[PDB]
């Protein structure tokens, strides 16, 4: 199934190199990983830790700090960032 | 674990 | 331009 | 179409997490793209340099370094790991 991301979103898909306006979700959560590593918004001690306040990525959250064990939150985010 | 381990979790 | 810019041109 | 990594190139995608035994191309260049950003092998300056030498990723290259933008180089070792 391809996804369209709203505009927010698209922005943080560019701005790593993404270069479409649809996407599986599988490639979806790539790009947004490879967003994470660029920004360092990850913890280099205990990696599941993100900290992403006054972060376009906190933006589409709507939360300064998320895990990565928090997948229910994490697909949430996404999908409320969807053209469906 | 690495951000990476943990993140493609996810898929 | 970061890595990860530089890498997704492989695709 | 699905890829079927051979050993040690396997070995590299399973040390970022990936759980299985065939990909497409699509995702074998997003988990080695994982594994250097994971072992910060490209250079902090000029983000196209990767230096790999007595890394396994220089294992399954056969070269100490490349540049991203050298793809030929890039999908040529990848085709040489895969089982056909």
């Amino acid at each position: 199934t391809l996804v369209r991301p709203k505009p927010l979103l698209l922005k943080l898909l560019k701005s790593v190199g993404a270069q479409k306006d649809t996407y599986t979700m599988k490639e979806v959560l790539f790009y947004l990983g490879q967003y994470i590593m660029t920004k360092r918004l990850y913890d280099e001690k205990q990696q599941h830790i993100v900290y992403c306040s006054n972060d376009l990525l906190g933006d589409l959250f709507g939360v300064p700090s998320f895990s990565v064990k928090e997948h229910r939150k994490i697909y949430t985010m996404i999908y409320r960032n969807l053209v469906v | 674990t690495s951000f990476a381990e943990y993140w493609n979790l996810l898929s």
